[PDB]
């Protein structure tokens, strides 16, 4: 494999997906330098489960999937196997058998602005927790009670999406962070997403 | 089942998002006072009020006695009971017009020199100075009588209207009166020996005050003796202190009587303010030092935003600003302090106090919004003074800073220190209890409006041993001329804070293994004592305060004994000075 994996598009993308509406891309037949990923000090979080980053340059996988959204700094703990809370439960759930790498960096410079930036959303409520890698962009009215809702916001009937308000003055735990989850997939198939060393 | 919880998370997240926006609007005002910036506060202050009234009413949809998890029930009860001003449309807005008008008449007070009529002065910078620095009786009398004449009288009709609508509001929330509503803050349900009813409070306040009274009486006769040196022929040896002759504009603290009352003048003074001026301390460095204090007991450092977003220096922008110190929890991990901090020892000491509040805000953010608060209203001020107790000791001032370390610390300086303490701390206790005992009585109807001043001054004379220069009929509204009264703030907190301080510092110092006098205790370098305090802060309002108290001091109510122990040496000294004189006061 000669051509380069377009991880650069994923990471240097100017526009980034709201988290309930989280963006997935497949990276498929390409060779990558993962060093440019780990050998870099932009990344507040860089955790890997099932792989060790320094070896990713020897290793070929059949597919890599890049999921990317924005979340608050405190929530980056929720993007992990066996984790709970309104992000892990209602917007993005990684599976307990995950083999891959959560990567996150602080993005207050771009995703927060004076007066607030409200262009990002998230799902406070859901009837049930999500399935691993389940995406859900519904705007249906949450009903926890007995009396139904007719698209009616009221007693026990709440619109399921809320906006992030990102301000420059916000404490670090409530500032916007851009997140990127790489799943390294191993199928008994040929493997064409390879590290820099064959 | 309890769908209340699924309601609460919705409230929790909508609350902080707007309260964030309310805080930001307010802060932009306080640091930059514009017509535009004043207006934007009201828009956010409007939205937040509108937001609460619906949640209050929506909360009522959920019955509090179906809820078993006490933590969830406690939040629900706060929402349906507190702020539930479902009064009437023409009275939720008459009350607000009353509450702005009183707030700003006080803010805009100007009284004039009876001999220099065009010389008129605001309280916030100017008149405060005369009342902290002057020894000219007639000068203080007009500044005192003037403020009570010019602003107090304008506030009298408002207070009367304030009373009715507030009592109505509290009636609607199943409370006997606004006073009952206020005392409700100390109510706590656990049904396990940690329960506390509102009507225990006045019993426990009057119980502890009875224990404090001797000490106060002796501090009073001593201060009276030294003051007849400065005002012979105006102070009777056997009677009350004139109200215009104390530390400040009211008799609230006696701090600025120290110059006049210092037991041992000839001991070298302890005031470290010149050493900072010598050493080129500036605002930043003072807080960097208070940071070191907290770090040293194991609390966190400050946030980066605290440095960049705080206002420490009063601006030279010409930006006009409210210079009164405050510590802001703006809901988003955004903590700031707003202080015009000058390079003195007293500011150094308050910056330790006010960073105390920031630490308590940081400490409980792990809580749902409705529980981000101190276990009762007494706990936040107690937590900030705990800091000043340790950082004002000579032991502390030597180590980190510029007491000379060649400093002689003997029985004579210790009495000097305690007297300084008692003037500000023990002096305030009668002044504060007598004020809430008025308000409580006024809200309960025990005092007709035709005897408000008649019964205020009578109470002043009986309890604070303070009396008034000129006689005041019912056209004055003297209590309204303190900030907290005309800005609708509960006040007994400054009493309960005061007893808590010494309960904490005693148990905390015992965890730091300090030996000897409690008042020379400095907690610095004790991670053990810090963890002990850090546990309860974290709890926020999420458990009854009675349980929070015991998790530190191992007691479940106010105990005065630590305060008595702390001032024990000054007690023996004072009783000797007064030994063949009168201890008490006449009421004529
Ligand atoms: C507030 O204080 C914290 C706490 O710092 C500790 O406590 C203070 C009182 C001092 O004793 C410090 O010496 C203590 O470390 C500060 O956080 C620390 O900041 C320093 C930088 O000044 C960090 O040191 C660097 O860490 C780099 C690697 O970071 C990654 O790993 C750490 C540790 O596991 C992790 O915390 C972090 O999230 C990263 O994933 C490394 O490249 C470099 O060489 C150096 O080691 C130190 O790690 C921080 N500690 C913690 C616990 O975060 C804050 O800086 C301070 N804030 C302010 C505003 O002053
Ligand atoms: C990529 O980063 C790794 C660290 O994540 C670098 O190796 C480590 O960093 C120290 C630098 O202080 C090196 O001296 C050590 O070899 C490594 N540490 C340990 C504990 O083994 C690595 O050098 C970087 N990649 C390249 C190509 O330089
Ligand atoms: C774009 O992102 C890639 C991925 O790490 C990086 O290698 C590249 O340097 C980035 N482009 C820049 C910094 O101009
Ligand atoms: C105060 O508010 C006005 C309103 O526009 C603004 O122009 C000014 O810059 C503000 N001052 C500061 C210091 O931000
Ligand atoms: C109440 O709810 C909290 C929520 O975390 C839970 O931890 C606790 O166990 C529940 N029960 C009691 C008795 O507090
Ligand atoms: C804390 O430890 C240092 C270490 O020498 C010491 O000098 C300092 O005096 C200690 N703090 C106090 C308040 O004594
Ligand atoms: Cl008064
Ligand atoms: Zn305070």
């Amino acid at each position: 494999p000669t051509n380069l994996c377009p991880f650069g598009e994923v990471f240097n993308a100017t526009t980034f997906a709201s988290v309930y509406a989280w963006n997935r891309k497949r990276i498929s037949n390409c060779v990558a330098d993962y060093s440019v990923l780990y050998n870099s000090t932009s990344f507040s979080t860089f955790k890997c489960y099932g792989v060790s980053p320094t070896k990713l340059n020897d290793l070929c996988f059949t597919n890599v999937y890049a999921d990317s959204f924005v979340i608050t700094g405190d929530e980056v703990r929720q993007i992990a196997p066996g984790q709970t809370g309104k992000i892990a439960d209602y917007n993005y759930k990684l599976p307990d058998d995950f083999t891959g790498c959560v990567i996150a960096w602080n993005s207050k410079h771009i995703d927060a602005k004076e007066g607030g930036n409200f262009n990002y959303l998230y799902r406070l409520f859901r009837k049930a927790n999500l399935k691993p890698f389940e995406r859900d962009i519904s705007t249906e009215i949450y009903q926890a009670g007995s009396k139904p809702c007719n698209g009616q916001t009221g007693l026990n009937c709440y619109y399921p999406l809320y906006r992030y308000g990102f301000y420059p003055t916000d404490g670090v735990g409530h500032q916007p962070y851009r997140v990127v989850v790489l799943s390294f997939e191993l199928l008994n198939a040929p493997a064409t997403v390879c590290g820099h060393h064959h | 089942e309890e769908l209340a919880k699924t309601f609460l998370d919705k409230f929790n997240q909508e609350a902080e998002d707007l309260d964030h926006q309310r805080s930001l609007a307010a802060w932009n005002y306080n640091t930059n006072i514009t017509k535009e910036n004043t207006e934007k506060m009201n828009e956010a202050e409007a939205k937040w009020s509108a937001f609460y009234e619906e949640q209050s009413k929506l909360a009522k949809d959920y019955p509090l006695q179906e809820i078993q998890n006490f933590t969830l029930k406690r939040q629900l009860q706060a929402l349906q009971q507190s702020g539930s001003s479902a009064l009437s449309a023409n009275k939720r807005e008459q009350l607000n017009t009353i509450l702005n008008t009183m707030s700003t008449i006080y803010s805009t007070g100007k009284v004039c020199n009876p001999k220099k009529p065009q010389e008129c002065l605001l309280l916030e910078p100017g008149l405060d100075e005369i009342m902290a620095n002057s020894t000219d009786y007639s000068e203080r009398l007009w500044v005192w009588e003037g403020w009570r004449s010019e602003v107090g009288k304008q506030l009298r009709p408002l207070y009367e209207e304030y009373v009715v609508l507030k009592n109505e509001m509290a009636r609607a929330n199943n409370y006997e009166d606004y006073g009952d509503y206020w005392r409700g803050d100390y109510e706590a349900e656990g049904a396990d020996g940690y329960g506390y009813n509102r009507n225990q409070l006045i019993e426990d306040v009057e119980r502890t005050f009875a224990e404090i009274k001797p000490l106060y009486e002796h501090l009073h006769a001593y201060v009276r003796a030294k003051l007849m040196n400065t005002y012979p022929s105006y102070i009777s040896p056997t009677g009350c202190l004139p109200a215009h002759l104390l530390g400040d504009m009211w008799g609230r603290f006696w701090t600025n009587l120290y110059s006049l009352t210092v037991p041992f003048p000839e001991k070298p003074n302890i005031d470290v303010t010149d050493a900072m001026i010598n050493q080129n301390w500036n605002a930043v460095r003072i807080f960097k030092e208070a940071e070191k204090f907290f770090v040293s007991v194991g609390l966190p450092n400050m946030t980066q935003g605290f440095w960049e977003n705080s206002m420490l220096t009063e601006p030279t922008d010409g930006r006009k600003v409210v210079c009164h110190p405050t510590a802001w929890d703006l809901q988003k991990g955004d903590f700031r302090i707003k202080m015009c901090t000058k390079v003195t020892m007293d500011n150094f000491l308050t910056a330790h106090h006010e960073m105390g509040h920031i630490q308590y805000d940081m400490a409980y953010a792990m809580q749902p919004y409705l529980l981000r608060n101190g276990a009762n209203e007494g706990f936040h001020e107690a937590v900030g003074e705990i800091m000043s107790l340790s950082a004002s000791t000579p032991k502390h001032l030597k180590s980190i800073g510029l007491l000379p370390s060649d400093f002689r610390e003997d029985n004579e300086t210790e009495i000097n220190f305690l007297l300084k303490q008692a003037l500000t701390i023990v002096g305030t206790l009668p002044f504060t209890y007598m004020l809430e005992k008025w308000r409580w009585m006024v809200f309960k109807g025990e005092i007709p409006k035709d005897q408000w001043m008649k019964k205020w001054w009578e109470m002043k004379r009986e309890i604070v041993g303070v009396m008034e220069p000129v006689p005041h009929d019912e056209t004055y509204c003297d209590p309204a001329a303190l900030y907290h009264v005309s800005n609708d703030f509960s006040f007994i907190r400054y009493y309960t804070r005061t007893i808590y301080q010494f309960q904490f510092q005693e148990a905390l110092c015992q965890a730091a293994k300090h030996e000897g006098p409690l008042h020379k205790c400095d907690i610095s370098n004790s991670t053990e004592a810090g963890q002990k305090l850090l546990n309860m802060l974290r709890l926020g309002k999420s458990k009854p305060w009675t349980l929070a108290l015991e998790n530190v001091v191992g007691a479940r109510n106010m105990d005065v004994r630590p305060l008595l122990n702390y001032f024990e040496p000054l007690f023996g000294w004072l009783k000797d000075q007064n030994r063949n004189s009168f201890v008490g006061w006449n009421t004529d």
